């Protein structure tokens, strides 16, 4: 009743055999420690001391583990806001900022952009407007969401000025920090945070849904608010006691992410390399420019233009790359290419550009 | 060498864990020099030494059986 | 200012050195398969949305639990709150067994939801719930009168391994038309489970304790009519799911779950075996003068052993009652509270017969040699 | 005898590589099910030895594209 073959030859993958260029794996690669470590538990830790270390490294007062960004950012939206309450946020913003908003009960007011084509950068003075203009149509702002970068044109943000605006008007911020802990360093009391979540999986070299959810003292007491039938369990963790491989691959990959972040000026190099050489062939870099993340949003006519006439159409591109052995863009579309070099050795990065540089050579 | 000529004997979990380590650690090769996968010659050195180090502590292994 | 030695000898366990008797991890052991299925997914590109067929995945599990559909969670613990938070109203009432995990009252405090108890049929040395009570208990709520969101029942508790009929509780919960919520954290990978039969609106399981699986990893099985409910789409996102968080479930957990779903599936048509294991260690360490707690028979791997014996040793030995543990750890025997002889809890499941034999020997030897 | 500084320049045969650590894998299996003495009987070790054997050939074929014959 049940075909079961579909499970048997799973054990099969291209992670070793091509070069990966999505973003949303580069910063969640494991290192031979965490390897080792995951030989180690994959079935069966200071945590506490990790927790605490954790919280230092962002200069934060409080720290707990979560199963990524999603689940943390649910956690501020359901002990902190009311129901009802308004979550204002960029329109850069990540769909699990709006999903789990929409989980908490919660509206969202969205800040518009500083300018559009080509840069998409938001208007970060926009939000005290933003703010008020719910204010005095008498709705309650409950929290204030930042994403430090976002996954579509990775734009830094001076995270500083919301964390001034967010001070005044006295409302709790929160710091998307998915493409940034891990990649960059970041001090949660500098840009006067509140709240701040950090993607294991996405940026700090660990595997499976693996999160952190660091805080200030001053809303300690709601984050961790323990239960009354279990007064040593807390309520939003549902179980402190959070176990299994992702948080063992987390901090095994701890002192491996506290030493690449000192050197990011790296990676933005390999980044920026890539953007220069690319451009050259038609390429054009969307986004602030130059670059402060290793997430790059190409705009590419010509790719467009060598699917049009003719080839596998949009899919050409992909076929064309997996023949060199590099993956990570989205097979069929053109029009754009969204990739990221982070992590990535500098001949294999090499490698990239002069494969690319071929593919648009060589299909005219 | 046959393994039919096993005789009784005791694994040494140390021996296998240390082969297991050297041969986590080669498979960074796998991903570092992805997708071509060609090694220098300092290259080749750093890995084989890996290969051939976890090919030693195999034969310790191998030892405990009745083999030499 | 941050040490960074802690997590550098990291690599560090007695996973294959030691017999690990705890049961929260006994049926979380992975298999073979399911290990070199973690080896091609090392670096961590298991995006499920570049992954095995988890839609596939989902129906077959639906298939496996006979249950209308399924999705997948961080574990028994999400599924609880996701069915406390989709389907109950804030204010509404959870009627539990007694045995009921923790997490199902941490679940139902976080969806700010009210507790029922439903009392014992026995109380020791059996510790049986009157699932019959579970109506008296629903009455007595309406007359008060609250008004009941869901009913729960754990199939089977983690502090006495006792089996429940749960299809009594099923039929109670549909002659008063209360969504019936089945905690299979212990059942689901052990046994075969049929959703339908026992006429229950929605399961929990656990991939990390019952299903061969590591990591936060579980299944919540649910029916028809309240998938509207639990699948609710986002308004600004029409695919991605709210209780969900966006219908992608990346990572280890769900690749070893689906690569240990076979051995899973074929292990439960052998449950019977795993029965013998766990009775042939009652019936043989009850010659010593442990006393097995919960239902007589086991019809669970989980054993409570109440153990006099070891307290009357620990009272005339040196290092008190650490004893055992210390005496387990020098035969390669772990997974038994340090510094508790009053009771122990066990489960040789999955292990192999020879090492049943050692486990149970070896404790023989322990009690024979202390006096 | 054999040394690693005599190896030249090569490429890794990927597949033999992930056979071997498969063969390692699998005898990982009685690390678990032999705790804690970890004896083998002459079947046991009939078995186990043939894993182990199987990745040094496999070892063997990877060290081959480097410059070392056997």
């Amino acid at each position: 009743d049940i075909n079961l073959d579909k499970y048997k030859n799973l054990t099969r993958s291209l992670t070793r055999e091509f070069i990966n260029l999505n973003p949303i794996q580069r910063g969640g690669i494991l290192p031979k420690e965490a390897k080792k470590a995951v030989y180690e538990y994959w079935d069966g830790p200071p945590i506490k001391d990790f927790l605490e270390d954790i919280a230092k490294f962002l200069n934060m007062d409080c720290a707990r583990p979560t199963h990524g960004a999603r689940e943390g950012k649910f956690i501020v939206m359901h002990a902190i806001c009311k129901e009802g309450d308004y979550v204002v946020l960029d329109k850069n913003a990540h769909y699990t900022s709006y999903v789990a908003a929409e989980r908490a009960k919660l509206n969202v007011a969205e800040v518009g952009y500083e300018e559009e084509y080509p840069t998409y950068k938001i208007n970060l003075e926009g939000y005290k407007e933003v703010i008020d203009n719910l204010e005095d149509k008498g709705k309650n702002v409950g929290l204030i969401l930042l994403t430090h970068v976002d996954g579509e044109y990775g734009n830094l943000n001076d995270a500083k000025k919301v964390g001034k605006i967010a001070k005044e008007k006295g409302i709790p911020f929160l710091l998307n920090c998915a493409y940034t802990v891990g990649r960059m360093p970041v001090n949660g009391k500098e840009v006067k945070a509140d709240f701040i979540v950090a993607s294991g999986h996405k940026s700090m070299a660990a595997s499976a849904p693996c999160g952190i959810l660091a805080f200030s003292e001053e809303f300690s007491d709601k984050i961790t608010k323990t239960s009354e039938k279990f007064p040593v369990k807390e309520i939003e963790m549902l179980g402190c006691t959070s176990r299994g491989l992702p948080i063992v691959t987390l901090m095994a990959s701890f002192p491996h992410v506290v030493e690449r972040v000192k050197k990011w000026d790296e990676e933005l190099k390999k980044t920026r390399y890539v953007v220069d050489e690319l451009e050259k062939i038609g390429f054009k870099q969307l986004g602030i420019k130059p670059k402060e993340h290793d997430l790059i949003k190409f705009e590419t006519p010509v790719l467009d233009e060598i699917a049009k006439k003719d080839k596998r159409r949009g899919f050409f591109f992909y076929d064309e790359l997996k023949k060199r052995g590099i993956g990570g863009i989205r097979a069929g579309v053109t029009k754009e290419i969204k990739m990221s070099v982070y992590g990535l050795e500098w001949e294999q990065v090499e490698y990239v550009v002069n494969a690319i540089k071929e593919i648009v050579e060589s299909c005219k | 060498i046959s393994y039919k000529d096993a005789k009784p004997g005791k694994i040494d979990v140390n021996e296998f864990k240390k082969a297991i380590y050297l041969l986590i650690e080669a498979d960074d090769f796998l991903y570092k020099k992805a997708p071509k996968h060609e090694l220098n010659e300092e290259e080749a050195k750093e890995f084989c030494k890996l290969i051939i180090k976890c090919q030693e502590h195999l034969n310790k292994i191998l030892a405990n059986f009745g083999f030499e």
